């Protein structure tokens, strides 16, 4: 993460897919390296189906220029999430900001 | 390779990395090793210096003495483009290249 | 030749109909396995590992 | 016509974090043995630091162990700083074993007589599902200073045991060294100096058995220095080679049946200078060896080149 | 460049420091003047030369 | 607005402070500065090149 | 655990004042400390007997003149640090110049006393001019660790106690086999002669040894 900043690097990290953001406002149900589960919060969600957003993670494996694309788990059990929250960092993102 | 600096050099030497320097002169280690007897024969050899033996080691720092390099780079303008030094064994994979030149 | 054969004959070696192709790592780089994939054209046996 | 020092209080003021002082200083020597000890306790010092890790349903560090929120690169650079400190062992393997939606700490471990666990919050990862459960094998040794984890395989020869996680060994305690001598007047004499050497350990050095241990170092290299013999070695070594080499490597090699191997072990045959001296008569009155068990070795002896028993008279010579 | 700056700073001289004035016997205790701290690298000084 | 917020870290405004040479251990005339610098390792690795 | 104390060192000495020790292989970073806690020593606390002050048979004053010598008073100050004294069981001495007559002072034209040891009777002193041209001084070697400036003594010359006159240390790579970089340590010296290079040293490092007495085992 940049000591030194500008603002511009959360909007980099988010725009670009690399990081995992929050479709959908709500709590978290459950947290592993894999996969991250989001139980919607009522006003968000649609009336049939109900259910939960589920965002699995990209784990170890081969960009481009060979270096490893990987993702990790921003967030911690049973914690608030909001629509548009970052819930799992790229590689070269910490905490939603862009750390290249 | 990419290079470095290294002012511990005298100014008619330069650093050239273990690696290289082993392919480089590989027909000479291939000379040395079974004219001291340390190879029965060249494939064998070729079996040693593939195994990066320590002992060959020492025998390519006697191939390497009074035997200079050349050391050119990129757009050669005038003919100090191209260099001639006795190379200085180095571990990395780096060229050390004397400041003042 | 001549002194390859004296030579498969001093130490018995049975010089193979077959050649050494396999996929080895190259010189100076250096890691762990993660992962093995195979490929296999449609109609031909897949092997063990496969 | 001299003095010498000595260390008056040796403060504490944290597990961690400590100011120990030399009082009887001669002017300069102040700066003197500070930066030369600041030197030799940075890199010199002795310490234990987990070197290799099997975990249970894991294959090297790329993977994922199901349940847990960290990966496992991530799990190993935990331990990297587990800080542990152990007595007459020089290598002691920890068990850590849990289950159950719960951070397992360093605490979490089991104890030995030796195992003391010089920070117990220490977070290792944390669990995340009712039923998800861990156990490992991490493996301490202690050295000195910083032996990556790549110099670690040249030694090679069988370390196969997938599970084992190699971590890179950063086998020290001290973090951080600073001395500063301010002026110090023993009530008579004229001018005499202090020194504060401030320490920063991992909490796994007590500033007195290391402060020690650092000027004994610099004794044993100043011993050479006192006298100067211009002392050398013999060199010129042997270019004579009577057998073939092939002689003088074990029988492993021969890459043969495990009934056939450690038969060798035991009729006392490692080297194959050995086996190629004991006759066909030698071997039904070896235990356990017959009309399967020896036609084997007839057959490894045959593609190398070499034959069952004959002579040498002048086995194994010279060094 | 970084080894002209380097001679430039040594032989370069300021108005008033460690050193001023003394007079040394030759090259050799100028040097065991400096880094012993007695002297600046840079002050006005009479010493013996050959 | 730096100089302010270097008041607030209790550091000096130069944003630089005098060093000591670990190998001789003695000071560094002049003030060098120190700092934090946001730096980057470019894919033109050595290894790959050489 | 158990550490690493060098092989193969050579001195290759030129003149017997003046000498070159190369010393590998050292661990990482030890020819810096013991090279640079070695000059230490050997420049500023080592023992030795200099010239410390000089009463002057004609002129009372640092900036006055002697008839019959084209060396200045500040001028033969310093020709007098440059000898080179070496005191037996005596600690203080005290010499008289008595010379006179056209031609330069050697050192063979200084008193010879029991305890006194001049290393250079050839070394010169000072310049007579022409006819007579008086001279006899009385100068005082005192005793100490170091160099004493005249400037510290405020209740004259500069005392230049240590033998050394230079010192430096110069660390470069040493490889052992298979380990990739340990130091190699070349340490070079000169002497005023009333010790040699070889020996300097030795005590040099005895000295440092000495203040350790209170923590090894």
């Amino acid at each position: 993460k940049p000591l030194v900043g500008t603002g511009m690097e959360r909007a980099v990290a988010v725009d670009s897919g690399v990081t995992a953001v929050a479709k959908r406002g709500g709590v978290v149900q459950y947290v592993d390296a894999s996969r991250i589960v989001i139980k919607v919060n009522e006003d968000e969600m649609y009336p049939g189906e109900a259910g939960i957003d589920i965002y699995n993670l990209t784990k170890y494996t081969r960009s481009n220029q060979n270096t490893c694309i990987n993702q990790m788990p921003c967030v911690s059990l049973g914690e608030p999430v909001e629509r548009g929250d970052v819930l799992a960092d790229g590689p070269s993102t910490d905490l939603g900001e862009l750390a290249l | 390779s990419v290079i470095t600096v290294g002012p511990y050099l005298r100014l008619h030497q330069c650093g050239l990395p273990k690696k290289m320097a082993l392919e480089l002169f590989k027909p000479f280690i291939y000379g040395k090793l079974e004219l001291r007897g340390l190879a029965t024969t060249i494939k064998a050899a070729k079996k040693m210096v593939e195994r990066e033996e320590a002992v060959v080691w020492d025998i390519l720092d006697e191939v390497i003495r009074e035997h200079p390099v050349l050391l050119n780079r990129a757009p050669t303008l005038h003919r100090l483009g191209i260099q001639a030094f006795e190379p200085v064994l180095i571990e990395g994979k780096a060229i050390q290249l004397h400041p003042l030149v | 030749t001549p002194e390859e054969k004296l030579l498969r004959a001093i130490f018995g070696e049975k010089a193979s109909d077959v050649k050494d192709s396999s996929l080895r790592v190259p010189n100076g780089v250096s890691g762990t396995v993660i992962d093995v994939q195979v490929f296999t054209r449609d109609g031909v046996e897949k092997d063990k590992r496969a | 016509e001299f003095l010498k020092p000595r260390l008056v209080d040796i403060e504490q003021v944290s597990s961690t974090h400590a100011k120990v002082t030399l009082e009887p200083l001669e002017r300069g020597f102040g700066h003197t043995l500070g930066n030369a000890l600041r030197r030799i306790l940075l890199s010199s010092m002795p310490g234990c630091a987990v070197t290799e890790v099997e975990i249970d349903g894991v294959l090297h560090e790329y993977s994922t162990k199901e349940g847990v929120q960290e990966d496992i690169l991530e799990i190993l650079l935990n331990l990297k700083g587990l800080a542990v400190r152990v007595q007459g062992k020089d290598e002691v393997i920890l068990t850590l074993n849990k289950s159950g939606i719960g951070p397992v700490t360093a605490a979490d471990i089991t104890h030995d007589g030796d195992v003391e666990i010089v920070k117990p919050q220490h977070v290792i990862c944390h669990l995340t599902d009712e039923n998800a459960s861990i156990s490992m094998r991490i493996k301490v040794q202690r050295g000195r200073g910083y032996v990556p984890a790549s110099t670690r395989i040249h030694s090679e020869e069988d370390e196969r045991p997938i599970g084992r996680l190699l971590v890179d060994a950063c086998y020290s305690p001290v973090e951080r060294i600073a001395y500063n001598v301010e002026a110090a007047r023993v009530e008579q004499r004229t001018d005499l100096d202090k020194l504060v050497i401030e320490m920063e350990t991992n909490g796994t050095i007590d500033p007195e058995e290391a402060i020690r241990r650092a000027a004994t170092i610099l004794a044993e290299q100043l011993e050479a220095f006192v006298d100067l013999r211009d002392v050398r070695q013999p060199e010129v070594k042997e270019e004579k080679p009577e057998f073939d080499p092939i002689l003088l490597r074990p029988v492993d090699d021969l890459e043969l049946t495990v009934r056939s191997a450690n038969c060798l072990k035991a009729e006392a045959i490692h080297y194959i200078g050995d086996l190629v001296q004991r006759t066909e008569v030698e071997l039904l009155k070896t235990p356990n060896l017959g009309k399967k068990s020896l036609t084997e070795i007839k057959d490894v002896l045959a593609s190398r080149g070499l034959s069952l028993g004959m002579r040498l008279e002048n086995w194994p010579p010279a060094s | 460049q970084d080894v002209v700056l380097g001679l430039y700073y040594m032989t370069r001289d300021c108005v008033n420091a460690k050193g001023e004035g003394m007079v040394l016997t030759g090259p050799k205790e100028a040097e065991r003047l400096y880094r012993s701290g007695l002297a600046s690298l840079h002050a006005r000084v009479k010493v013996r030369i050959t | 607005e730096i100089k302010e917020l270097l008041k607030l870290g209790d550091l000096p405004t130069s944003g630089q402070i005098r060093l000591y040479d670990g190998r001789t251990g003695e000071q560094f005339e002049r003030p060098v500065t120190v700092g934090y610098m946001y730096m980057l390792k470019l894919n033109h690795l050595v290894d790959d090149k050489m």
